[PDB]
């Protein structure tokens, strides 16, 4: 399944940027849980703004507006 | 010759805390956002730059969750992070319970 | 010869492109001309705090051309600001270095 | 087709404050976005002071109050001064 | 001069679901606040939706989307199924 | 001149379709408030005042009283799983708190 | 005014604590919690006075403080708006 | 032993009264506003609407603070827990 491609060393890199020294082996399968739910919650909104406008490709602006709605704004792709 | 356990973990902090590059592989994350999407609307298409704005937002969320998690482990006398730490951080920020 | 309203305020930013923007966010009613001249100069004036505080960064690294690993490594370091931009991640901006005092060797 | 952005004004301000310097095409995306975001906060919030007082028209004294709700600390005290100068120059020439 | 409130429609709806029951005045102010908070959130989101798509009007779909963003869960698919009764009856 | 039949009764709703139109126009909206979009908006307002009163009197009954005082809101609005998400932002004045002792602080 | 934050007397902080579900309160919680409450009051009454100054009123009114709360993500139901 | 402190929990989680004395809180809010402007007058309902929001913030913070004391295997809450609950919350 495609979620297992968020590989163990990738979680370690993300964690290392965040500043943690030593990682329990239970954190790998638990962290995937929080990434999987976070993507679920912004893709619902991005596909909602898509279905509204009748087009059927998700644009960068759609994921920008979805992220903006939930208080997790990004400057980068179009404010 | 071989370093002490601990030496290389602090070497990695000073590396990945100085670069700004993306940490998850492209294709494996691109497969994941397609699978989560097709459960809500069949036969989507994504613009090439939409999935990038997903990735740059995800990494910046994960990295923030760990930064707030380590604060819990440090408070609880440990240095190792464990699931019980994430469940505390994520409850005070009001996400899950 | 037409003047421009930017010059009468003394501003670099477009005082009449604003006004037209505000007139599209307005209930069903109008917007005073003296609003565009303190609407602008309270958007300029964040520039020359967002840019400007990069004196403390770009020049210090001996590199020309502001790039996204700056603004980050500044906007999240000066702290009268930060509050204005908490709501925003900077794409391709990384994070400031730390390491907490209990993880480093004792 | 064509799009409007603040791309030229930020460069024109950059050259006012760091003459030797420039700014990447990746960094322009950010600045243009920061400028849009602060604009939409001020303009979107200014509508509400017009509702709360049941006034029709958006006005300088109204915007002045929006940029002391939306700005923290000493940053507000400077923006409020700077914009007042700009209006005083405009109204002295019309 | 008149002050205007939703106070009668919440009472009318209470007698729809609990015919014996009532509300204290202090517990009316809660509904009279709540019901206009959800008004504003729908108006504000529907307004932005029209703007992003550079429309001027706000037809039914400009609101059905604003409800399908703003409501959390089963409440979205219920409220959408409820509002599509109302307009379907109205247009007869 | 054939009497009148209010837009509420035509829709099938107890909420005021006319009043809400005149509220939407002259909200922070753009300059065109279609009339079918005040019916799919009285509905998706009245539906909460069912789905949130239905369960509240449902608990005034259980405490054996007649009139829904303010805490009976809190004990639903911050107890039903979907309402707790819709109303995160809301403090119910005089509403009290949902009672709970942490399972680790009780002895034996 | 003199020193009126001392009027959040120790027992009252214990009542608030008791509602919140805590058993044992170290003696340093009292002087910390006054610090948290004074910072919260400052950041809401400043907004409430700026809503007042806009309307040329002198009297601060309930809607001013409710609008002040509403913008910080801390909406209050009970006083209108 | 250790039971009467627990008997208070079951009391204050049933009542919905305001827990701070009214006049002492009202005189504090008059103090804090003077450095924003001299000679305000406060409407009698404004002072109440502050109190209702304060108590609801304080008691939310003690709910979120206790969770940290449990995390450290303690029972007693301490300032380092309030500090954590505010830092992780983003105050």
């Amino acid at each position: 399944d495609n979620i297992q491609g968020i590989t163990k060393p990738a979680i370690r890199r993300l964690a290392r940027r965040g500043g943690v020294k030593r990682i329990s082996g239970l954190i790998y399968e638990e962290t995937r849980g929080v990434l999987k739910v976070f993507l679920e919650n912004v893709i619902r909104d991005a596909v909602t703004y898509t279905e509204h406008a009748k087009r059927k490709t998700v644009t960068a602006m759609d994921v920008v507006y979805a992220l903006k709605r939930q208080g997790r704004t990004l400057y980068g792709f179009g404010g | 010759h071989r370093y002490r356990p601990g030496t290389v973990a602090l070497r990695e902090i000073r590396r990945y805390q100085k670069s700004t590059e993306l940490l998850i592989r492209k294709l494996p994350f691109q497969r994941l956002v397609r699978e989560i999407a097709q459960d809500f609307k069949t036969d989507l298409r994504f613009q090439s730059s939409a999935v990038m704005a997903l990735q740059e937002a995800c990494e910046a969320y994960l990295v923030g969750l760990f930064e707030d998690t380590n604060l819990c482990a440090i408070h609880a006398k440990r240095v190792t992070i464990m699931p019980k730490d994430i469940q505390l951080a994520r409850r005070i920020r009001g996400e899950r319970a | 010869k037409a003047v421009s309203r930017s010059q009468r305020a003394g501003l670099q930013f477009p005082v009449g492109r604003i006004h037209r923007h505000l007139k599209s966010r307005t209930t069903s009613h109008g917007r005073v001309g003296a609003t565009a001249a303190v609407y602008s100069a309270a958007i300029l004036e964040y520039l020359t705090a967002e840019v400007l505080e990069l004196a403390g960064n770009a020049s210090k690294d001996l590199k020309v051309k502001r790039i996204t690993p700056r603004h980050l490594q500044l906007a999240i370091r000066g702290d009268e600001e930060l509050d204005s931009l908490i709501k925003a991640t900077i794409a391709g901006g990384g994070v400031i270095p730390h390491i907490h005092k209990s993880l480093i060797g004792k | 087709s064509r799009k409007e952005s603040y791309s030229i004004y930020v460069y024109k301000v950059l050259k006012q404050v760091h003459p030797d310097t420039g700014i990447s095409s990746k960094a322009m995306g950010i600045m243009n976005s920061f400028v849009n975001d602060i604009f939409e906060r001020i303009a979107g919030e200014a509508s509400r002071l017009a509702h709360y007082n049941k006034r029709s028209t958006i006005t300088s004294r109204e915007i002045q109050t929006a940029v002391r709700l939306l700005l923290p600390g000493e940053l507000a005290k400077h923006a409020v001064s700077e914009g007042t100068k700009a209006v005083t120059k405009y109204t002295s020439s019309k």
